[PDB]
């Protein structure tokens, strides 16, 4: 996997690949690695497929029960901590989960929380998670500014996944984009790397290592 | 693999399947496991494919040089002795399991050799992953004083038992008959009971389906 | 986690036109030591089922007791215990298959391979296999251990598929089983000459044959075999 | 394996089963474990088939070369050559060999050579996996200066029990008689010896 | 030994190599030059097992310098890289192999072209527009995929290189104490003193 | 030490059409190099127009199918005979599989049927419960052989429109039940040729709004 | 630490009507890291073509070794080596290193200049010859290639049709393997002309 | 364990034990709560039959549950300590999991839930 | 989690804690506050196994805050440190122990004295004038042995602390991305924003 999400002037960008592997066997190219918890909360998944999917699907149920009981949408902090406290109970049992809880609330504003299976929980502006996280970091960090436009931010997130999809053997398939604003998350389409790479190469003039 | 050997009235017959595996994958569906050591001494091989081929060629080469040196037709016991001493020296690391048979001035012979260098004598023998399926048939149907046509039938039946019941064996049946006073006849693909059925569809693509980036003429000449 | 101690070898079986045949030798091996020679490894349940068991004998004796207890339990408050509500081969099998899998799932398996041979109430032949892993499968011929490697090939020459079952008589089928038992005596180092054979027919019922012996063996050719290559004497 | 050699009035008799195994599978049910290293010096082979054959082949070569130079070797000499191979290559060999031969001066002699490579001269010797089950029987029934018929019966009854209890032993009972008269091969089939 | 980078541009090859030498929980030196000049227009940076690296580099350097004297002629970067690969290809099946990864940057005077070769300890050679060994590649390759252009100048290459070092200094766990940068072109080899 | 798992081999295949869906699987059951059965079905009708197969370790496969069949039964009892939708069944199966996260069912599971819009559906599961709806999926021993062929022939991957300079892709379209069965049969005959654990017979279950139909075809028995 | 699957890669060869085709991917990586997208795995010595998958250092070493041996062959024999003869040479050379082998999966392809017969062959790492009428496969996606070739292939294909079949076999197999892909090359070989085509494939 | 159902319904549809618990509250010293525009004030009565008291150490009538919530009461003094303790623990538990202090409604809902549980649990009054 | 230091001076306790959070070959965060306020005049820094550290710190924080509410009284640093030690002393013989090392800096209002306690994951407590956990101690202890005086001011303590961080930045292999410094005195806890 490769997944990222960064915070900026116009909210939060979230971008992920869609590959799933069993060793060197490419099992799937169409996996959905953004879990839609509610209209204001997103969750990225990386690591063990079943672990991530099962427990973030479970997280959505816990968040639903919160707003039924409290008559109010759960905070991004509280949501992330439910998940982190869950995986901490299973610490040592061998769960493999690298997740990022992204969302907006009134009291917090746009917020991103990194959570992993060995119990680490971190608030932050930029995070890249997965086997190809380093490849995404390289492109993202070197082009990141707080004052990016919504248009430029969406592209940088897309381009960072594309970079990782190219170099990392265990990442690829397609890019799924999301934009989180004060009004909630907005889906910005599925982008197959098969067409996106050549489109980016020609227009941008990058990827000169590859035989054109 | 499945390989067998059966003695009869005036000679000996050996047989083998034609499957070659690479893990659970069938690499070759029609490989030849019957090897010629000398004109009238042939060898069926099971185990490590490269080793059975290599060890049989080496001994076959030295048998030829020996035959020229001594001005005599080579003997099966010479091939047997040279093989077992070679295999023993390498302590089983050369994974060749062989059924050695043939005719020579002494008569007709049938032996087996294992990777560690032990040899056995018999009227009927079987080696390889499907040796138990083959040996079951041999034990059920073998008798003393077999004819040529009976021995070929018994041998090919023993290989068939391996083909059907052992996953390590399959495809076709190779046979070699070595009769006294006659030329040895190598019957490549003696039986072919595993023919691929007609495919339901042709997958011939329309020309231009594959996307191309560059073309160029390659220079093979000087 | 176990290791098997006193063990029983191959159990072989096949279907024929009117019923099923099953056989197993009377040996209880203790490693390479052929320790016990009076061991019955075919156990009838009612007059329509025979359970053939290989592997650990202590676990076999446990299974005997379970089957014995199953007959008792079925008879309770059951006026039709010897008629419509009698134990079927399929009932007996599924019970064992449930136990075998439950035990493997608790990492404490019954170290056996079992073949339940019988005839159902509607006349259909029943023949199904189950082992220490809870793995189950059915086939016109079934065999355990060395039987799977040597018997099945021979028995499949008689009944290679479903359509060959009506064409196979009890005479032909028994002959193939007795032949298979001889081959196993030749080639299985933990086998014995003495064995038991059971026929469950839809017409003639259960015929249980004890104290059989492997006979008509070929050993004469051994005298002609000298040395291991050269040797002439 | 089950193997034995027994001295008696007229000479010595070697005896063996005919089973070769790969795990629990019987690779050969008609094996000949009694093998000739010289005219009237033979050996019983137990342990690795590959090792014992390799060894026996070398000993036969040595004794043939001995005979060309110094004439017929003694049974003791043959056992010494077996020992030298088994002892010096003890780390790489699995061979339990019994050496038996007939001299005219020394009559019948039996030397046994276990795994270690040590030599032991005995009136009779037993070896192989199935020998464990007949120590009691053979000790109680063996007598010195037996007749040919008595010694054949002693070996037949002994190997019959060894075969009966040892799964690694079976098939036919081969025997080889070594006397002044010459070399005689004997064979005994299951139908005879099993019901003893 | 950790970070070694290489970038081939229009008219030169630029090699950046980390200055830190660490053993245990101590940085023993922060001014280490992880490179040797094989010939006037060929430079080899190196990284790997302690001791092996310098021993191998100097052994190669000695052999190339011997060739230069014997023939009164400078070997091409392609020829040097092939010699180096063969040495490592022998090494890997030795009793104790050289655990050394290298980059060979050179300027071919006959072709008038810069050339960058990346060779690992197994003897795996590849000619590249940009290269890296160790964990460095996991950041720099994707970064260069984006920003690199084949027709760049040396000054543009140095800015592109600064961008790599900045990213490594931000995301790498270990402190590698900056880099020594060297440029290989038609005029030979020279070191950038202020980086 | 006791190993609670085993490999019973075999391979399975699911393909979805516009108003139908197929779930195929060979009938061979094996352990190591031995054949256990030439006809042991592992594709099952579970009710509510849902077909299911759990290929891998047969004991776990049978246990899972048995439990899901039972899950369907109790779904009817607890919710007024309501039809279990394919999407609901999939989620239910995830909880069955993940329930044994720390002692898994060693199986690749595939279910097939029709979604609530009446369109063909195929779902696939890993051993611990991660699932995904797809037009296409092969599972089991020969999945690596069959799957890329399906990508090419079902989803038209790497196929471009002739003469468009590799710029226009081959347009996606649903396949007819006749065309799908051709691809299934060719996939299995190809897999039988090159994989030793695949053969004997092929059993296809086709699911339409009318019900569940079956089709059987012979495969090579070597 | 499995030599055969560190660098990754694939080679496939097919026969047609009076022609052969051999094709390979372009990836060279270090496990997950993709390093080079120009690493060709097919070489040629005269009219005989050799493809090599496996450990990249050995791919390079063996190419240089067979160039060495075929050059001496040509000088002494005064003719180009033929595919049948070259196949034997590869087998000899690999088995020479029986107990310390090159970690490779070579594939010979070419047309015999005397008889005009199309010829292909494969080997394991210790030199066992796998001759075939239809096709030979090799590399980290060999399972995938076996599946594609066995279904897509048919005998007596024309060069233009054979190109489409082998190209689709390679591409769809490479897309199901993480360590293969990143570009591809296809050689179409006729009796006295050879066309080399670079394929457009997904770059992930 | 002591299982007896002490709180049960009577023919007229009343739970007498709950109603007799109200009588205990009616016996307790008066407590008052008044909330203003920007504040809340909790007034409490202390009976003056007890002289020679030590007002430094005597348990105060108003208790802090957290730094922002307070709880006063009327009724059995010993019983009030159990509710206050449970409420104080739940206040810290809420901060730990939700990373935010309890609302006054939530804390009340919790305390009220505890009181309710003791009206239909066996063995307790 | 790596570097945590503590220095008790005349009238205060100063805790310095590294900002880096690393997993694998990536620095995930460079602004991490590795401390929790247990009470108005007691601060606990922590370092150790991922997940365990924060889980343990917050659990202690919750317990101390519960005590403060119950008694309307602040526990002494000595009392808090003893409570923490006992928790770790239980932990070590549990099925899965907390792998967390802590420093507890506090100001005792009754004694009018600063106090620094160093407790490891085994439950080994010691009161010290200066303390450190992990590899930090191997540099800082000897440095403080030399430069530390018991009658120093808070400003002198911060300069002494700068001297430690400089040495660590020079000789430590890993980049720990600087430190967050906090001061505990009679007026409570406050953070030095510019360090
Ligand atoms: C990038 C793409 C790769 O790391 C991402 O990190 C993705 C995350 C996405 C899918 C959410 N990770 C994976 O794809 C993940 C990698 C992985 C594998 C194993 C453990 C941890 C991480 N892959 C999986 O989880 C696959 C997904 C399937 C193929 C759709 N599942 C498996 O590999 C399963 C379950 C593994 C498992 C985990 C825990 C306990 C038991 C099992 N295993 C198999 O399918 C085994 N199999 C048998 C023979 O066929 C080959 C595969
Ligand atoms: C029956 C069919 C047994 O299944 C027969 O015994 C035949 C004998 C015939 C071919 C003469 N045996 C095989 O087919 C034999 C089975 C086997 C496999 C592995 C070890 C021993 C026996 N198969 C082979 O020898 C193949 C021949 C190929 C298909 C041309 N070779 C391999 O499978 C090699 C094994 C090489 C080897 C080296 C050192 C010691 C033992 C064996 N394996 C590979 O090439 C696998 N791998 C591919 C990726 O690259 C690295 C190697
Ligand atoms: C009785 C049977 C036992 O003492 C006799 O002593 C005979 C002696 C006669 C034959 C001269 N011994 C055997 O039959 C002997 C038993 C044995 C087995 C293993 C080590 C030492 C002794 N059997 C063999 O030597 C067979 C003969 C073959 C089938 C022709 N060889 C094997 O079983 C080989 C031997 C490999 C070996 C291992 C260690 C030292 C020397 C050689 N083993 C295998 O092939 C392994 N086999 C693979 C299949 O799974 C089961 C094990
Ligand atoms: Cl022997
Ligand atoms: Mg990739
Ligand atoms: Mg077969």
């Amino acid at each position: 996997t490769t997944t990222l999400a960064f915070r900026f002037q116009g909210g939060i960008i979230v971008a992920v690949d869609s590959r799933a592997t069993a060793g060197n066997w490419v099992a799937s190219q169409t996996v959905k690695k953004v879990i839609e918890i509610n209209p204001f909360l997103l969750g990225t998944i990386a690591g063990g497929a079943a672990d991530c999917q099962f427990w973030e699907t479970w997280l959505g149920s816990q968040c639903r029960l919160h707003e039924l009981r409290e008559k109010e949408r759960i905070s991004v902090a509280a949501a992330s901590k439910i998940l982190s406290n869950l995986v901490y109970q299973y610490k040592g049992a061998g769960l493999s989960m690298g997740t990022m809880i992204c969302g907006y609330t009134r009291k917090e504003g746009p917020t991103i929380y990194y959570v992993d299976s060995d119990g680490t929980r971190l608030k932050g502006d930029i995070f890249c998670v997965g086997s190809g996280q380093t490849f995404a970091y390289g492109v993202l960090d070197s082009n990141y500014k707080w004052d990016l436009s919504v248009e430029d931010a969406l592209y940088l997130g897309k381009r960072s996944i594309l970079a990782a999809a190219h170099r990392d053997a265990y990442s690829g398939g397609s890019v799924n984009l999301y934009h989180v604003t004060e009004d909630g998350w907005i889906y910005h389409g599925n982008h197959d790397v098969g067409e996106l790479f050549w489109k980016v190469k020609e227009e941008e003039g990058s990827f000169n290592n590859v035989i054109g | 693999t499945t390989i067998v050997g059966v003695k009869f009235n005036n000679g000996v017959v050996i047989a083998a399947d034609t499957r070659s595996t690479q893990g659970p994958i069938v690499a070759d569906k029609n490989c030849a496991k019957l090897h010629r050591i000398s004109p009238k001494i042939w060898c069926a091989g099971a185990g490590t494919a490269a080793d059975t081929e290599a060890v049989t060629q080496l001994i076959g080469s030295n048998i030829e040089l020996h035959s020229l040196y001594t001005s005599r037709e080579p003997r099966v016991v010479s091939a047997l002795q040279m093989l077992k001493q070679h295999l023993f020296k390498y302590q089983g690391h050369i994974g060749a399991y062989l059924i050695v048979a043939g005719v020579d001035p002494t008569g007709s012979h049938l032996f087996s050799i294992h990777a560690h260098g032990s040899t056995d004598v018999g009227y009927y023998l079987s080696l390889g992953s499907g040796s138990l399926a083959a040996m079951a048939v041999l034990e059920s149907h073998w008798k003393q004083d077999l004819t040529k046509e009976e021995a070929i039938k018994l041998a090919s039946d023993a290989i068939q038992a391996g083909i059907w019941n052992d996953l390590g064996s399959g495809s076709n049946v190779d046979v070699c008959v070595m009769e006294i006073g006659k030329d040895a006849e190598y019957l490549r693909n003696y039986l072919t009971p595993n023919v691929r059925e007609e495919k339901q569809k042709s997958y011939k693509f329309p020309r231009g389906t594959t996307a191309v980036l560059k073309e160029s003429i390659v220079n093979i000449c000087d | 986690t176990q290791q098997p101690i006193v063990t029983g070898t191959s159990v072989i079986s096949m279907k024929y036109d009117n019923g099923v045949i099953i056989a197993a030798d009377n040996l209880g091996s203790y490693g390479s030591l052929l320790r016990f020679n009076g061991v019955e490894r075919l156990i009838p349940v009612g007059d329509n089922t025979v359970v053939g068991i290989s592997g650990d004998i202590s676990d076999m004796q446990h299974i005997e007791r379970l089957l014995k207890d199953l007959v008792t339990e079925n008879a309770y408050d059951n006026p039709l215990a010897d008629a419509e509500e009698a134990l079927e081969p399929s009932y007996i099998f599924e019970y064992l298959a449930t136990v075998m899998y439950q035990r493997r799932s608790k990492m404490n398996p019954l170290w056996n391979a079992i073949i339940v041979a019988g005839v159902q109430s509607n006349g259909d032949q029943f023949l199904r296999y189950v082992n220490l892993l809870g793995v189950t499968y059915s086939s016109p011929t079934l065999a355990t251990g060395f039987g799977a490697h040597m018997a099945n090939p021979l028995l499949r020459k008689v009944v290679d598929r479903e359509s060959d079952i009506p064409k196979t008589t009890v005479q032909v089928a028994e002959e193939a089983i007795v032949n298979a038992m001889r081959v196993l005596y030749y080639r299985d180092a933990r086998s014995s000459r003495n064995f038991s054979l059971a026929i469950i027919d839809k017409n003639t019922g259960l015929t249980f044959k004890k104290n059989l012996q492997v006979e008509n063996m070929k050993w004469d050719f051994a005298k002609d075999i000298k040395g291991y290559g050269t040797q002439k004497i | 394996t089950s193997i034995m050699a027994v001295t008696f009035k007229d000479g010595v008799i070697l005896g063996a089963d005919s089973r070769t195994t790969t795990g629990a599978y019987i690779a050969n049910r008609v094996t000949d474990k009694l093998t000739r290293v010289h005219d009237k010096i033979w050996c019983c082979r137990s342990g690795s088939a590959a090792d014992t054959q390799a060894i026996a082949d070398i000993v036969q070569y040595h004794l043939e070369l001995y005979t060309s130079q110094y004439g017929t070797p003694s049974t003791e000499t043959a056992a010494s050559v077996f020992k030298e191979l088994c002892y010096e290559n003890k780390d790489n060999l699995t061979a339990g060999i019994i050496v038996a031969g007939y001299d005219d001066k020394n009559k019948g002699e039996v030397y046994t050579i276990p795994l270690g490579g040590s030599v032991h001269k005995l009136p009779y010797a037993i070896a192989g996996s199935g020998s464990t089950f007949i120590y009691g029987y053979c000790d109680k029934n063996f007598r010195e200066n037996m007749s040919k018929e008595e010694t054949v019966d002693f070996i037949k009854h002994s190997l019959s029990q060894a075969i009966k209890w040892d799964g690694s032993s079976g098939g036919v009972i081969r025997m080889v008689v070594l006397t002044a008269a010459g070399v005689e091969r004997l064979i005994f089939y299951p139908d005879e010896y099993e019901q003893l | 030994m950790d970070i070694i980078l290489g970038i081939r541009v229009q008219d030169s090859v630029i090699l950046a190599s980390s200055k830190a030498v660490t053993r245990g929980i101590s940085v023993l030196k922060d001014s280490d030059d992880k490179t040797r000049q094989l010939s006037p227009h060929t430079l080899m940076s190196f990284a790997g097992e302690a001791g092996d690296t310098v021993q191998f580099a100097e052994y190669i350097q000695a052999n190339i310098q011997l060739y230069s004297i014997r023939e009164d002629y400078e070997l091409s970067p392609q020829a040097v890289s092939s010699f180096v690969r063969q040495e490592l290809a022998k090494s890997i099946r030795s009793r104790r192999p050289y655990q050394v990864n290298v980059l060979i940057g050179g300027y071919d005077k006959k072709k008038n072209k810069p050339e960058l070769y990346q060779i690992d300890y197994l003897g795996t050679k590849v000619e590249l527009p940009y290269g890296a060994h160790g964990y460095s590649g996991f950041y720099t390759f994707s970064l260069l995929d984006h920003h690199y252009r084949p027709d760049m100048t040396t000054e543009e290459g140095l800015d592109l290189l600064k961008l790599c070092v900045q990213e490594l200094e931000k995301r790498m766990p270990m402190d590698f104490k900056g880099v020594i940068v060297k440029i290989v072109d038609k005029d030979g080899i020279r070191q950038v003193d202020d980086f | 030490q006791f190993n609670p798992y085993g490999d019973n081999g075999g391979t399975i295949l699911g393909i979805a059409g516009e108003d139908f869906a197929v779930l195929a699987g060979d009938t061979r059951n094996i352990t190591d190099y031995s054949i256990n059965s030439r006809y042991e079905p592992k594709v099952f009708d579970c009710g509510d127009n849902i077909v299911m197969s759990a290929n891998g370790f047969a004991a776990d496969g049978d246990a899972l199918v048995k439990r899901f069949k039972n899950s369907v039964k109790w779904y009817h009892f607890d919710h007024n005979d309501k039809k279990l939708s394919i999407n609901s069944a999939a989620r239910n199966i995830q909880h069955l599989l993940y329930g044994k996260r720390f002692f898994p069912y060693y199986v690749h599971t595939i279910i097939a049927g029709l979604d609530e819009d009446g369109k063909g559906a195929v779902y696939s599961f890993d051993p611990v419960g991660s699932y995904e709806r797809e037009q296409c999926r092969a599972g089991g021993a020969a999945a690596s052989l069959i799957m890329p062929f399906l990508d090419n022939q079902v989803n038209f991957k790497n196929q471009y429109e002739p003469g468009t300079n590799g710029k226009v892709k081959k347009p996606l379209k649903y396949l007819s039940v006749e065309e799908v069965i051709k691809l299934v049969r060719d996939s299995f005959t190809s897999a039988t040729e090159r994989h030793i654990q695949v053969g004997d017979g092929l059993e296809i279950l086709i699911v339409t709004k009318d019900g569940v139909r079956k089709e059987f075809y012979e495969l090579k028995r070597d | 630490s499995d030599p055969s699957s560190i660098n990754g890669g694939i080679v496939v060869a097919m026969t047609g009507k009076d022609c052969v085709a051999i094709a390979c991917d372009l990836r060279l990586g270090s496990q997950s890291l993709g390093v080079s997208n120009k690493f060709e795995k097919i070489f040629h010595y005269g009219h005989v073509f050799l493809g090599i998958t496996g450990l990249a250092t050995d791919v390079t070493t063996l190419n240089e070794m067979f160039r060495y041996k075929t050059n001496l062959y040509k000088l002494k024999e005064e003719r180009a080596i033929e595919p049948e003869t070259f196949t034997q040479l590869v087998s000899s050379s690999l088995y020479e290193r029986r107990f310390g082998p090159y970690f490779v999966g070579p594939v010979v392809a070419g047309i015999n200049s005397k008889s005009g017969k199309p010829f292909i062959a494969g080997f394991d790492l210790i030199g066992c010859i796998d001759e075939a009428k239809d096709f030979i496969v090799s590399g980290t996606a060999s399972d995938q290639l076996f599946g594609m070739c066995e279904s897509l292939y048919e005998p007596n294909l024309e060069p233009e049709d054979l190109f489409e079949t082998i190209s689709q076999a390679l591409l769809n197999a490479a897309d199901r393997d993480a360590l293969s892909g990143w570009g591809a090359v296809v050689y179409i070989i006729k009796k006295d002309e050879v066309v080399k085509r670079y394929l457009k494939m997904r770059q992930d | 364990g002591y299982d007896r159902a002490l709180s049960i319904f009577s023919p007229d549809g009343h739970i007498f034990q709950v109603e007799y618990a109200l009588e205990a509250v009616k016996r307790g010293t008066c407590a008052v709560g008044v909330k203003g525009k920007n504040c809340v004030v909790l007034g409490c009565e202390r009976r003056s039959t007890l002289k020679l008291q030590d007002t430094r150490i005597t348990p105060s009538k108003v208790s802090k549950i957290d730094s922002h919530v307070v709880l006063s009461f009327s009724g059995l003094n010993a019983d009030s300590r159990i509710l206050i303790e449970k409420a104080r623990v739940e206040a810290q538990s809420h901060r730990l999991t939700l990373e935010d202090p309890v609302t006054v409604e939530y804390l009340t809902r919790y305390v009220a839930g505890v009181q309710q549980r003791y009206t239909q649990s066996g063995g307790v009054r």
